């Protein structure tokens, strides 16, 4: 009917509301058909979905710690003991070009090696931008409009640890967890429809934020 | 009055004092840039430029006076500044109030004028 | 009466590493003046305006000249938005200042990018596209979490908001990063009858706070 | 507020030799009271007006009675200049209290002399022909070196001037020496938009200040 009392404070804090292990990405690793890549380069994006996107978007600016979880099998759930290898690779270090570069080998890009047998592998990244925080919002130039280099958090490039093509394809569902997150600079909620990935871009068909009804006066929808 | 008496000296120095008086109606508003330029430069030839040196930026809806104070002048046997008024704001009013006004600007000496050398008027 | 924004007032930045060695220069009233914009006409039909900091006085007086050869820039903000109206004019505007103002473009249902004009629109400022999404996708109605003062034309002419420096560096490029931008959106649209003045001129005055400069060029 | 002229409140003259055989008359508030005179018209074509003194209260109450029926005469003044105008009426007067205003003809480039209307106008006072040089070959713009306030339409409907006895004698005829003229001169001239009323009210209240009177007839 009512709620009489209160609910307390714990979950209205910023830690909270940017908690819990959310997913960030499905990476594919294609080994077979006319795809026999047998790896992966990931750019770690935090905003890689919407919603996300849009609670992040709240702040301004935002240091945190990212935990990270990669749960893998293959197309059929199946997770036998295929090894694989989670390069994580530095912002402004190079990338694998192939199955058997030499960046695979580099001992500067820490490295995961886990079985698809084995419990889910976690590593926590620190905080890694040349600033003070992460900028959402950048209103400036490098030297495009509003591009910050200083957000790269790094890449993640996934591979089975093999000879020739294994022809099994592996799904990589990576989840991170924010921690120790502190936020500066409330802003408004997106009330648009993103059109691109990096820009505030938004359609000229201009949606309203309130649902219409008939009239001021009435209160039905 | 200091115009006049300055005709009867051959030098003279010191700070003036000028005051504007804004004789609108009481319902009038808007704002006028009062510009000081010191002797070595010409006239401003925007409101922009009379920005970056001395100005005064004035209201008439709050103050119906302003004193500017010219920090020293001098003359001997001009070196004279330059005081510019622009118009910072549009003249506002509302309706039934005339849109026309006066500024009457009143000249004064300060406390350290001077005057040497005593020489007949040619005005007279 | 003034709006602090975020409850910081504006300072020198503390001791830092690469200041430690080459002191950055303080300048004074020279510097530290108050600039008048050119006023804007607020009319009937208008959407709103927005400037960048410190891209506004880039281009501008002894402020512009530091600005410009200077590698480092920080100051804070004191500005004051006045308007003249006659009690026979209505209408309020919202005056924001939005830290790390990045200005959407809009594209037709292709301009994904805005151009300089409307990213850096320089001591003149730019006119709103869509003041209800503020041009940059966010309600206009939640831009209230920002420093903010409302010109109730019945009630008060005038706003004054000081804002601190605020950035994720303790220095930064003056000539091509904005720290903050000031819209002036009217909400409640200028209403007056036949004879009065058709225009509610507004002026910008802007104060630099503290300012500090490093590597001259 | 009030303008004290030449920083000299008004009082009764120290012991003089004449007055120690025969103590001068020292009337109370039945002839030191307040003579409201006539209320003058501002216009927009309006060039201003001037009153002798005592010559404005010669023929009025009992004042014009001691003057008429006295031989010798010494009084300050205390004049207030009302106008009633509104806050839709725009003008500016000057109020000068001018000693010895004596009044010139002017010539056609022959009137080299004043009649008695124009140096001794009464209470309803004399209206100036050319205010410009005041009808006495001097400049409007330095009357401020004479005791002054302004009525600036917009700040201030009222002014008020003290002017004590000033002369070269401690007594003096009223009927034929005039001490000062207090002058009206408006500067900016009314203006008003159409239904306003056409004319501002200008009343001009006297009281004498510290009368006294020798030698009764």
């Amino acid at each position: 009917r009512c709620v009489m009392n209160r609910n307390g404070v714990n979950e209205a804090s910023v830690e909270h509301f940017y908690s819990r292990a959310g997913l960030v990405g499905v990476v594919e690793v294609k080994d077979s058909g006319t795809s026999q890549d047998g790896y992966t380069v990931w750019p770690i994006d935090v905003m890689g979905f919407v919603q996300q996107r849009r609670k992040l978007e709240l702040s301004t600016y935002m240091r945190f710690d990212a935990e990270f979880t990669f749960v893998s099998n293959l197309n059929d759930s199946t997770t036998p003991g295929m090894l694989l290898q989670y390069m994580y690779v530095p912002p402004g270090a190079p990338k694998p070009d192939g199955r058997k570069s030499y960046q695979w080998q580099t001992a500067t890009n820490p490295s995961i090696f886990a079985k698809l047998s084995d419990p889910p592998p976690q590593v926590s990244v620190p905080f890694m931008s040349p600033a003070s925080a992460y900028q959402w919002f950048y209103d400036g130039y490098p030297t495009q409009y509003g591009q910050c280099p200083n957000n790269m958090m790094g890449h993640f490039a996934i591979r089975t640890v093999s000879e020739s093509t294994t022809g099994k394809n592996v799904h990589v569902r990576v989840y991170m967890r924010i921690k120790h997150v502190r936020a500066w600079v409330p802003r408004p909620f997106r009330s648009q429809a993103y059109m691109v990935k990096n820009y505030p871009t938004y359609s000229q068909t201009i949606s309203n934020t309130a649902a219409d009804r008939a009239s001021i006066t009435t209160t039905d929808y | 009055m200091v115009g006049q008496i300055c005709r009867y000296y051959t030098q003279w120095s010191g700070s003036l004092k000028v005051t504007f008086m804004f004789t609108g109606s009481f319902m009038a508003t808007g704002k006028m840039l009062i510009a000081y330029t010191p002797p070595g430069s010409a006239q401003p030839t925007t409101r922009e430029a009379a920005m970056l040196g001395t100005h005064i930026v004035w209201d008439f809806g709050l103050q119906s006076s302003v004193t500017l104070v010219i920090p020293w002048i001098s003359n001997t046997h001009y070196a004279t500044g330059i005081v510019t008024i622009w118009y910072q704001t549009n003249f506002v009013v509302p309706p039934d109030t005339p849109s026309e006004a006066n500024i009457i600007a009143l000249g004064a000496a300060q406390e350290n004028f001077t005057l040497k050398l005593c020489k007949d008027t040619d005005e007279i | 009466n003034i709006v602090l924004s975020y409850g910081e007032w504006p300072g020198y930045c503390p001791s830092t590493d690469a200041t430690a060695v080459d002191k950055p220069t303080r300048p004074d009233v020279s510097v530290n003046r108050f600039y008048t914009l050119s006023t804007k006409s607020w009319k009937t039909e208008s959407t709103g305006w927005y400037w960048k900091f410190p891209d506004v006085l880039n281009d501008t007086g002894v402020f512009g000249q530091n600005a410009q050869f200077h590698y480092l820039y920080r100051s804070g903000f004191c500005m004051h938005v006045q308007c003249n109206a006659s009690k026979f004019h209505q209408g309020a505007l919202l005056v924001v200042v939005i830290p790390e103002f990045v200005v959407a473009a809009s594209s037709p249902a292709q301009g994904l990018y805005p151009d300089f004009a409307h990213t850096n629109p320089g001591k003149e400022g730019q006119v709103f596209r869509d003041p209800y999404v503020l041009d940059a996708g966010i309600p206009l109605s939640q831009a209230l979490v920002f420093p903010h003062q409302w010109i109730n034309l019945r009630t008060n002419n005038c706003a004054t908001i000081i804002m601190p420096y605020v950035n994720a560096l303790p220095f930064d490029s003056a000539l091509n990063h904005s720290n903050f931008g000031l819209a002036v959106i009217p909400i409640s649209p200028l209403k007056y009858c036949n004879g009065a003045t058709t225009e509610v001129p507004i002026t910008l005055t802007i104060a630099p706070l503290n300012s500090e400069f490093s590597g001259l060029r």
